[PDB]
């Protein structure tokens, strides 16, 4: 087509442009519904009736099918956001689709991309400082209850947040049962070792907080007991089965009196491997490999507990928190096959427990270190699932707040204060990264304006106050405290935010403003697509 | 990508010299790293003036 | 010097209708130079063209001794001075005893881990043997794998592995070396020598440089393009002069162009129709008005 | 000729035509050779060095100056016939291999073993021919005594 | 990729509609020489495709 | 695009270059010794210049993550059951061989790890291996006993990279394997990358023998590609540099002052050939005229300016996008090596001389 | 008699029947000269100029020619 001679397509100019524009737009729009405590959740049937109820933005993008670049961008931002903070998965979106479209609006006015871009990131620069020095309440001014009223606002716009008065202190203590210390003394919260069950049944408040470890799984046979007192965890990497040689060797028999010999030692070794496991008083043998009927046999006449196929990252949970080895070999140094007590992890109890016609094993009370276990219960499946995410971002915003000690204002307080500074800060810097840092600022207004749209309120004198009162706070010395004042959704009034428990780590804005400033960056950068047409 | 030699690859350009400029901007990343872009302007303009 | 005169005569008219003609002299003077180091041998193989993208055409250049596009060991000495060349056609891979019907049968791991030693052991002790022909640098054939790599670097020699059949003909040929596959006579066997060899930087990928060779009768040729298609044409007018100037080397006696040739004949074949009757003689001059055609089209 | 460094010309060839690899001897029946220690492998070793040794001092006994085989050869073979100064060609096919035999007047010969003096060939010149800048190559056995065979090359 | 017959396990050879077989091997996996296809057999050091030999690089029965 | 990110990248990019050469002699730098990572996650101001060497592999212990004063080795082979070459068979014939084989391949793994620990090794990286296990259960558990790293997987094509980064000599032989074959480090942790992945960095060594790694990290995977391009341009640039020491202005100066001193040439050059110079030098005014188009500017005013500024005598003077019209380039520190422009036009001339001589095309 | 399909040669073929309208002679100078206009300005344009000012100076141009042909012409009987 033409002199260009290339197979496939091609847009150039505020063509491309607008494209990009309207594919991170339509990005946008999905997602923006699901924004605040009056946001809603969605329904994701996947082609084959399977149904996915969610309000989380990373989950909704992720189990999208996107065919623009431009909108993979965004999908793959909230992805990152997802996996580097775990909160505001979808206000780095929104901010990232808005500062595009502003850009756009921009250069559209014959303003050079190049000053935009810098004007962007000088933005994101002096918003970042200016967060990090105005705009952060320290926590231990306020102790644990920063850290319930943070989880409480993680819980808002979920399935569970009416009971944020209960999974708030259910997340907390959570949180603060797998804390651990490393060198150099700095304390870590390592989540994803709160392992989360679920199992539909009775209402949300029936979910239980495990002070230990449940496992998603059951005994290998019927005739072992099912509940230990003094429980000695022994934890294997290893099958206990029928002992068969390697590739390399091969059994040849030439007098026909050796093959019974040899077949007795095929079992006989498995028989004194278990014996000698059993000797030193193990009550609960936990192995990632598989365990046939005659090893059972052996456990059942012991009266010793022993689960099979138990996953390798619930084994390490286990060994971490009740203080046992695991053992993929029982091999010493001398060459011999031994097994002392000193590999035994040691619990208060083991119960296979019944959980609504199924069974799972809880371990609970292990020593030498403190673990923890949520068994979240719900209507169906779908509930189970949305509490789980929800759960996970809750932890997730825990964590942040406990890692970094500093917090800041909910519901649109720090979007409002960043716009009203920015815009005052832009008259000293350039002559076109001015507009390009106006536009910035009120780019950041997106995130109050949707909240108070999703409230069926109107947005624009709630949003209008909001400003007045930064305004006034940010002019006036004498109201510093103003800085607080934020977005009330249920009477749709400005409220001091800071004094109702409306907190977010700062990790969360920074993380985002940077990642949706980078991602406006990448794709203002364009001004021609060729799209070759497929091979086939 | 601004980069001319891997704009120049990326799309597959039917024309013989096309990807004769393609081979001479690929040449001119492995000399000097650097101009590939302008290379293939140099010559585009240079065979603009042989048409005249 | 008139040989040589009409070498670099006969190289630039077969230069002179190819892309090379921008520089004729100096690509003339390079496949003479190139054809000459031969020593009067025929092999075409043993001239070497290598085609490197980037870099004006005029950089092409012949190497003074040879370069190789192979890479040295791990530990091994990337610079070595007065080299002793030994090229081998060896193994040196797990080199299973050609009895293919062979194998290992015991009744314990020890015995296994006994004979393991022993292949070990086996591939040591042809180190050992190689080694003993006091050499510095090792060209085989055949792939070189970690263990006899690692020898050869604790001992200080450079083992260039993965030299193809023409790699390592081109070797012998240029520094007198012996492709050997035995090594239980150290003295039955010539080894190869040059003043240096060293890595060098073209372009972007790295070569091995032999530099100060001993007989030199192969030859490597840089060819530096634009384009790939500039390099492969420069490529094919090469050849066409080096074969040219090889047939003259092999037969001296040179006849005239530019259209001479062509007149002569035809004015042969002229005289000879002038003297015959009948059609044929309208034949004979329609092979002349062929011979005239010929340049009649190079004017044109 | 098998090794490139082998001599292009030879004169008053006393061919010896051999249609057995020079390889370590190979039983046809289905057989199994069982290494059960170190001493077994150092036997194996020196067997197949020893083999490859006797192989071509046979061949150099009979006073032959140039082999012809049919089946190919390895390493070991090829670089002892060049430190003996025995030119040698291998893969050889069948009808060539008989053509050489009665041209030259020599008996095919099945292993080394059997390998005399009157069982070889003779020919007055054994050349490799080149064909201009084709990088082909090919033999000439020529100028035998009372050659009953002929080719005729176009 | 028309033929992949795994061979001596140490050796793999690969041919597809190029027309030029290739010989790799396990361990180090490079190509140790492509000989100048549909077919890989091998000796029932050698394999036919055209014979073709280890030790030499060259086709040496043709039929 | 990474431009607001110029201040970290281009001295992390000299830092890089003059780290793998030697000033006082290289005449060209091998930029295969500047190894380049990429990890998605954070943003382009993440980017580090890492002295040591980088893994992407992990780390087959559980526990040991960070080790002080490393005693790295290179181990070719593998630890596992003996395998001999040969084809090789272990016959059964009484019940007593089971339980010897067992516990002979015990021991044998025994004696591997005991004659690695016995050279004070304490981080191990094993080649990566087919046809045997590199790396076996018991070999694992044993190394782990004995309070051993160990990193397995590792590529055949990164030993020479690691073998020059931190100075090891490759084992094939556990025989061989003796202390001075270890290579001395600082530091050898694993750091987590705030849940975007795991790096194994080994940072300080002994001898930091000319070879450096660069971490490209960003937000997507787009920018993080175009970072790399952009760091590879500026490692090449300072190559330039180091091949030929010349520097010349920027901006469009050198194409003007080119097209005009072409021009006055070609006006010595009475005859046919004066138009085709003129044509020469017309096409080389198109780069400035660019250049002046791009920035929003008017083409044909500042390309005359520049023309008329250069043939008064000053020749360091170009486009100046900052100001917005034509200033003495020098002060905005816009240099090029002179190899850049050479090889350009060098190479766009030869290229149209070859299509020049092209009169037909033929469909094979 | 041309089958043309793109607007620009029905233009050129339009000005062609204009010219022998009106004149009956010249029409074959007119498709060249407009073709060598166009042609110019294809690097005027590329150069960067309005094509609006490219017109005009067409026009300024084609006026002054028009003027010294009016100079330079000669008179019949
Ligand atoms: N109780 C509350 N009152 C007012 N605003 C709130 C409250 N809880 C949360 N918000 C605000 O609602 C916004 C949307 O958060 P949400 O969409 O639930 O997080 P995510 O973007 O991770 O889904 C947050 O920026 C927060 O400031
Ligand atoms: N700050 C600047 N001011 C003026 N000209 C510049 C500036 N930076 C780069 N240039 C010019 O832009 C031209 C193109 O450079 P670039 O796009 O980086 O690589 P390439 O030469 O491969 O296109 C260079 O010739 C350079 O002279
Ligand atoms: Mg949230
Ligand atoms: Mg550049
Ligand atoms: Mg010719
Ligand atoms: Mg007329």
């Amino acid at each position: 087509e033409g002199p260009l001679s290339v197979f496939g397509d091609r847009s150039t100019g505020e063509t491309i442009r607008s494209q990009n524009v309207m594919a991170a737009a339509s990005i946008a729009n999905i997602v923006k519904s699901s924004l605040g405590p009056v946001g809603l959740d969605k329904m994701l049937v996947d082609d084959i009736g399977d149904v996915t109820i969610t309000n989380d933005g990373a989950t909704i993008l992720k189990l999208l099918e996107v065919e623009h670049p431009a909108a993979k961008v965004l999908c793959e931002l909230a992805d990152l956001q997802d996996k580097e903070v775990g909160d505001g998965t979808t206000s780095v979106v929104i901010i990232a689709a808005e500062l595009l479209k502003n850009a756009d609006e921009l250069v559209k006015q014959k303003i050079h991309p190049t000053s935009v871009i810098s004007g962007y990131r000088l933005a994101c620069k002096e918003a970042v400082r200016y967060i990090n020095e105005n705009l952060i309440v320290n926590t231990d001014e306020l102790g644990r209850d920063c850290l319930i009223n943070a989880a409480k606002t993680s819980m808002s716009s979920k399935i569970i947040g009416i009971n944020g008065d209960f999974f708030a202190n259910m997340v907390v203590d959570a949180v603060l049962a797998i804390k651990y210390t490393d060198i150099r003394g700095q304390p870590r919260y390592p989540v994803n070792s709160v392992n989360i069950l679920k199992a539909h049944g009775r209402s949300q408040m029936e979910s239980m907080l495990i002070s230990g470890y449940a496992l998603n799984c059951v005994v290998g046979s019927q005739g072992m007991p099912k509940r230990i007192v003094n429980a000695k965890i022994a934890c294997l990497d290893f099958s206990l089965q029928k002992t068969k040689m390697k590739l390399g060797v091969q059994v040849v028999i030439t007098d026909p009196e050796k093959l019974d010999q040899i077949r007795q030692r095929e079992s006989d070794i498995t028989k004194e491997r278990i014996q000698k496991i059993l000797a030193t008083g193990a009550n609960v043998i936990l192995t990632t490999g598989g365990i046939d009927d005659m090893c059972l046999k052996y456990f059942v006449e012991a009266g010793a507990m022993a689960v099979r196929r138990v996953l390798k990252r619930d084994l390490k949970r286990i060994a971490k928190a009740s203080g046992a080895t695991i053992l993929s070999t029982l091999a010493n140094l001398e060459g011999e096959e031994t097994f002392e007590a000193a590999m035994l992890g040691q619990a208060e109890e083991v119960v296979q427990e019944r959980i609504c016609d199924d069974e799972l094993i809880l371990i609970k009370n292990t020593k030498a270190r403190t673990s923890a276990s949520i068994i979240l219960r719900g209507a169906n499946d779908f509930m189970c699932d949305e509490m789980e995410r929800s759960l996970h971002d809750a932890l997730c915003v825990v964590k942040r707040v406990l890692e970094s000690k500093s917090v800041v204002p909910g519901g649109g307080a720090v979007e409002a204060a960043l716009s009203i500074y920015l815009e005052n800060y832009a008259t000293s810097m350039g002559s076109r990264e001015q507009l390009a840092i106006a536009e910035f600022a009120r780019s950041l207004l997106v995130i109050p304006n949707t909240l108070a749209v999703n409230a069926a309120q109107d947005s624009t004198d709630l949003v209008a106050k909001l400003r007045a009162f930064h305004n006034e706070a940010q002019v006036n010395p004498e109201r510093k405290n103003l800085k607080w004042i934020g977005l009330d959704l249920s009477n749709g009034k400005p409220r001091d935010n800071k004094q109702a428990g409306v907190f977010e780590p700062t990790i969360v804005k920074v993380k985002s403003l940077k990642f949706a400033t980078e991602a406006a960056i990448t794709i203002l950068r364009i001004d021609d697509l060729i799209k070759l047409h497929p091979e086939s | 990508t601004n980069d001319g030699a891997t704009i120049l690859k990326q799309m597959q350009v039917l024309h013989p010299a096309a990807r004769m400029l393609v081979e001479l901007s690929k040449a001119q990343d492995i000399e000097a790293g650097d101009g590939t872009t302008s290379v293939v302007i140099i010559a585009g303009s240079l065979l603009d003036s042989c048409t005249k | 010097v008139k040989f040589r005169q009409d070498l670099m005569n006969i190289a630039g008219t077969t230069l002179s209708s190819k892309l090379l003609t921008h520089h004729k002299d100096h690509f003339t003077k390079l496949a003479v130079e190139a054809v000459l180091r031969l020593k009067g041998s025929g092999n075409l193989e043993a001239i070497h063209i290598i085609k490197k993208l980037g870099g004006s055409l005029a950089d092409s250049y012949l190497d003074e001794g040879f370069l190789l596009d192979k890479k040295i060991g791990v530990n091994q000495p990337k610079r070595i001075e007065n080299a002793k060349i030994l090229i081998a056609n060896t193994g040196m891979d797990t080199d299973k005893i050609k009895i293919f019907g062979s194998r290992v049968r015991v009744d314990s791991t020890a015995k296994v881990a006994e004979i393991e030693h022993a292949e070990k052991e086996k591939m040591k002790e042809k180190v050992e043997r190689i080694l003993k022909h006091g050499i510095n640098c090792f060209i085989n054939r055949q792939l070189i794998y970690n263990y006899p790599e690692q020898l050869f670097g604790a001992a200080g020699v450079m083992a260039i592995e993965h030299a193809d059949f023409a790699g390592v003909e081109r070797l012998a040929l240029v520094t007198g070396g012996e492709i050997a596959s035995t090594f239980d006579h150290p003295e039955l066997v010539k080894l190869g020598s040059c003043k240096l060899i060293e890595e060098v930087m073209i372009g972007e990928d790295k070569l091995i440089h032999f530099s100060g060779v001993a007989l030199g009768e192969a030859c490597t040729i840089v060819l530096r393009g634009a384009t790939q298609q500039i390099l492969d044409e420069a490529e094919r007018s090469l050849h066409d002069a080096l074969c040219v100037l090889a047939q003259t080397v092999k037969d001296s006696r040179t006849v005239y162009g530019g259209g001479c040739s062509e007149m002569l004949m035809a004015h042969a074949v002229t005289q000879l129709a002038n003297r015959t009757p009948g059609k044929e003689a309208v034949a004979m001059e329609s092979y002349a008005k062929a011979l005239r055609m010929l340049p009649t089209i190079i004017a044109d | 000729f098998s090794h490139p460094q082998m001599p292009k010309k030879v004169e008053d060839a006393k061919i010896a035509i051999l249609t057995c690899p020079f390889e370590p001897p190979k039983p046809k029946t289905k057989h199994k050779l069982d290494v059960t220690s170190v001493e077994d492998y150092k036997a194996l070793q020196k067997y197949e060095k020893e083999k490859f040794e006797e192989m071509i001092q046979q061949i150099k006994e009979t006073g032959a100056n140039l082999a012809i085989c049919q089946w190919g050869f390895d390493d070991e073979a090829n670089h002892l016939l060049l430190q003996n100064n025995l030119p040698a060609v291998r893969w050889v096919g069948g009808p060539e291999i008989e053509l050489i035999a009665i041209a030259t007047g020599g008996r095919i010969v099945p292993r080394f073993s059997e390998l005399t003096a009157e069982k070889l060939g003779f020919a007055g010149l054994v050349q490799e021919i080149s064909f201009g800048t084709t990088k082909d190559k090919m033999l000439v056995i020529e100028q035998c005594k009372n050659s009953r065979a002929v080719t005729i090359f176009i | 990729l028309s033929a992949c017959s795994f061979t001596s396990d140490m050796q793999i050879l690969t041919a597809s509609g190029d027309g030029t077989c290739a010989l790799w091997d396990v361990e180090s996996g490079q190509l140790l020489q492509s000989f100048h296809v549909l077919c890989l057999d091998l000796a029932p050091n050698t394999f036919v495709s055209m014979v073709w030999d280890m030790r030499s690089g060259q086709c040496v029965q043709a039929f | 695009v990474v431009s607001q990110y110029s201040s970290l990248l281009s001295p992390m990019s000299v830092n890089a270059v003059m780290k793998v050469i030697d000033p006082a002699t290289a005449t060209s730098v091998d930029l295969r010794d500047i190894k380049i990572v990429k990890k998605l996650g954070g943003t382009i101001d993440d980017c580090e210049l890492v002295e040591g060497l980088v893994l992407t592999q992990k780390v087959s212990n559980s526990g040991i993550t960070r080790v002080e004063k490393a005693k790295i080795g290179l181990i070719q082979f593998c630890l596992s059951a003996p395998k001999t070459d040969m084809d090789n068979q272990i016959v059964v014939s009484d019940y007593a061989q089971m339980d010897r084989v067992l516990r002979e391949e015990r021991a044998y793994i025994l004696n591997l790890v005991k004659q690695i620990k016995k050279t004070g090794c304490n981080v191990l990286l094993i080649q990566k291996s087919i046809l045997r296990d590199a790396l076996s259960d018991l070999a694992l558990h044993f190394l782990n006993k004995m309070k051993i790293m160990v990193i397995k997987d590792i590529e055949r094509e990164d030993i020479e990279f690691i073998c020059k980064t931190i100075g090891t000599k490759p084992v094939a032989h556990i025989d061989q394997f003796t202390a001075d074959m270890l290579g001395s480090a600082e530091l050898a942790e694993e750091v987590n990358l705030n849940g975007s992945g795991k790096l194994l960095k080994i940072t300080g060594c002994a001898s930091p023998g000319k070879t450096v790694t660069i971490v490209v990290r960003g937000s997507n995977k787009l920018v993080i590609e175009e970072a790399e391009r952009s760091i590879h341009d500026a490692l090449c640039v300072i190559r330039c540099l180091v091949k030929k020491r010349a520097l010349i202005a920027g901006g469009g100066a050198p194409e003007i002052e080119l097209a005009l001193r072409l021009t006055e040439y070609s006006r010595t050059l009475s005859g046919m050939e004066s138009y085709c110079v003129r044509a020469f030098a017309d096409a080389m005014e198109v780069i400035p005229s660019t250049l002046a188009e791009n920035a929003g500017l008017n083409p044909i005013s500042t390309v005359t300016e520049l023309r008329n500024r250069h043939a008064q005598g000053e020749k360091t003077a170009g486009i100046n996008v900052r100001k917005g019209g034509i200033s003495n380039i020098l002060e905005e520190l816009v240099v090029q090596p002179l190899l850049v422009s050479v090889s350009a036009l060098t190479l766009a001339t030869e290229t149209v001389r070859s299509i020049l001589k092209i009169d037909d095309v033929v469909n094979t | 008699m041309m089958d043309v399909d793109h607007q620009i040669a029905k233009l050129m073929v339009e000005l062609s029947k204009s010219q022998d309208d009106e004149i009956g002679d010249g029409t074959t100078g007119v498709v060249v000269l407009a073709g060598a206009l166009l042609e110019e300005a294809e690097q005027l344009l590329d150069r960067g100029i309005h094509p609006i000012r490219i017109a005009d100076g067409y026009e300024q141009a084609a006026r002054v020619a028009i003027e010294h042909l009016d100079k330079i012409s000669d008179s019949v009987l």
